[PDB]
């Protein structure tokens, strides 16, 4: 029985209260799977962790389901306590966020929008992609930027507030990168615990220009029309399960994500999360 | 350090593996280039051959040099002859796969793509490159898709669409998988390769040609006057990568994995790539 975790991250996983009776609200796009997720009530910064039932589902709720289906798996799926993708940080060295979790064994697999990289695959097991994409810069209907080699940003200052999320590999890549230094440490200034509060300070003309994956920043400009993305995608990159080095599961979890890429499953899930 | 003296295989196909002649006076390949052999037969009465000494270059030529560099190994660089890519016939891999299936690569570096039933043979790198099936048009040809009725069901439409792919690599293998009626009415207009395929294009003589997708996005961004495209938003069905397929069990995947991820993390994989695939269309 594996313990899944994932997070917060539409149009990935949604994250919605229970009904009073414990189970979740009957949805259609074909009825829409949801999953029991645990996760906490309190969100705030080094706050207890109180765990209650949520309801889970999107692309990474499917994928989970087709996953644990194929390869003969039962499961239980829990939010990162945290809130965080994870990032690796000195105390002499610790994970926090999904990657934390599953190197300390209170997950056996994580199914959420995780960016494969090199610091990350030193230590965990990821599957061949299941979905390809990149960085993009979301911006106010209004609002002019060529892309990233903008000077707002590669020369910045306090008048034009950019960021990203706190404890993602995009965080890191910039307070690290030499040539991003100024925008690197700028970015420190500004950083946002969750991509959803990302999302909302741009509508709310807090955040001027937020940095952040194309599958999720395209999508919320799909629905959202006082928001753009902006420039050619950058830093093109995969989503990949994560597993433990020593899994049993890795060989069948990657065949099954390459069978679903080629046989129309992955673009199915799409065209019913993200199209 | 121990036994990093490899025997690695590849397979031309530009920009990712281009071959050229070497300098027969010198015998030595120069400037960017590597050298690689290719084992030509004397006849065909005869498994007497020769190895001719050639130069390869390209993209993936210098993914290999890096990771020669960044992963501490030497090698031996040759051309697949029996087969090309990778097919599976009376249940036995011939190409660049069955080099490494049967052990005499140790790898394989090129424009290979990863898919499951090659996954069961050989273990594949992470993908290094983005890639799957596209579908070539002259500019103005109205198709959704590989997923296109005119594809699906192609004698609904008179006249009939004209579409082909080149066999018995990847794609064919997944059209033969997923659409039974259009792979056995593509047979008629199988291409023996790219070349060809965009010839008859040219001429009117191919109304679509279904192939991977990092070449022929390549080969849109190279046509003379922009004639030929790529259908959709940039669109590919079964997004994959090319990998590098190594033997079960290898004990160089971990290394390369990580090197390749740091390419990309780096810079390094998009300077490579404005050098060898960008295009003035
Ligand atoms: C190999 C690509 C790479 O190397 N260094 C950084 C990146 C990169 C590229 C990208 F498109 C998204 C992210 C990311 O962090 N996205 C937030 C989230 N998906 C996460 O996983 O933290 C990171
Ligand atoms: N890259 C393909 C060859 C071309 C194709 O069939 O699309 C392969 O590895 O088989």
């Amino acid at each position: 029985r594996l313990k899944i975790v994932t997070i917060h991250q539409e149009p990935f996983v949604y994250v919605k209260p229970t009904l009073s009776d414990g189970t979740c609200k009957e949805e259609f796009t074909d009825p829409v799977k949801k999953v029991i997720c645990t996760g906490p009530n309190d969100t705030s910064p080094g706050s207890p962790r109180h765990t209650v039932p949520q309801c889970c589902y999107g692309f990474c709720i499917d994928l989970l389901i087709k996953l644990a289906r194929t390869m003969n798996f039962t499961y239980e799926v829990h939010l990162v306590a945290d809130g965080k993708f994870g990032t690796q940080e000195r105390v002499k060295k610790e994970w926090n966020g999904m990657m934390g979790e599953l190197l300390s064994g209170q997950a056996d697999m994580i199914v959420a929008p995780l960016t494969i990289n090199n610091e990350r695959a030193q230590y965990i097991e990821f599957s061949k992609p299941f979905k390809y994409q990149g960085l993009t810069i979301l911006v106010k209907k209004g609002t002019r930027i060529t892309g990233i080699n903008d000077p707002r940003l590669r020369n910045p200052s306090d008048k034009f507030i950019y960021a990203t999320v706190k404890q993602s590999s995009v965080d890191i890549y910039f307070r690290r990168q030499v040539e991003l230094s100024t925008m690197y440490r700028h970015m420190e200034k500004h950083n946002y615990e969750s991509a959803a509060e990302a999302i909302q300070a741009v509508r709310d003309n807090k955040l001027h220009a937020f940095i952040w994956d194309s599958a999720v920043l395209e999508f919320e400009a799909s629905q959202k029309c006082d928001l753009v993305t902006t420039g050619e995608l950058f830093f093109r990159s995969g989503f990949g399960i994560g597993m433990r080095k020593d899994s049993p599961w890795k060989q069948n979890v990657s065949l099954s994500i390459l069978k679903s890429h080629e046989n129309g499953f992955m673009e199915d899930l799409d065209k019913t999360w993200v199209r | 350090p121990d036994d990093n003296h490899l025997s690695i295989v590849t397979l031309e196909e530009a920009p990712f593996v281009i071959v050229e002649d070497i300098d027969p006076l010198t015998e030595t390949c120069v400037r960017n280039t590597v050298p690689c052999r290719k084992f030509v037969k004397i006849n065909n009465s005869t498994n007497e051959g020769m190895n001719v000494k050639k130069c390869c270059k390209g993209f993936c030529i210098d993914i290999l040099k890096k990771l020669s560099r960044t992963v501490k190994f030497t090698y031996d660089l040759y051309l697949v002859t029996n087969g090309k890519h990778g097919k599976k016939v009376n249940n036995v891999w011939n190409g660049m796969i069955g080099e490494v299936v049967y052990q005499r690569a140790v790898m394989a570096v090129g424009s290979l793509t990863i898919n499951e039933e090659r996954s069961e043979v050989v273990d594949f790198s992470v993908p290094f490159v983005e890639t799957g099936i596209s579908v070539m048009v002259s500019r103005g040809t109205q198709v959704t898709g590989l997923s296109d009725k005119k594809f699906q069901r192609p004698h609904d439409y008179s006249p009939p669409f004209r579409f082909g792919t080149v066999p018995n690599g990847s794609t064919e293998r997944n059209i033969r998988n997923n659409y039974p009626y259009m792979h056995q009415y593509m047979t008629r207009f199988n291409q023996r390769g790219v070349e060809d395929a965009l010839v008859s294009l040219k001429t009117g003589k191919l109304d679509a040609f279904i192939y991977d997708a990092a070449v022929l996005n390549y080969k849109a961004g190279r046509d003379e006057g922009c004639k030929l495209v790529t259908i959709g938003s940039g669109y590919i069905f079964a997004t994959t990568g090319y990998g590098i397929a190594l033997q079960k069990g290898s004990p160089w995947k971990r290394q390369i994995d990580l090197a390749l991820l740091q390419f990309v993390g780096d810079g390094e994989m998009e300077e490579l790539e404005t050098l060898w695939l960008t295009g003035i269309c």
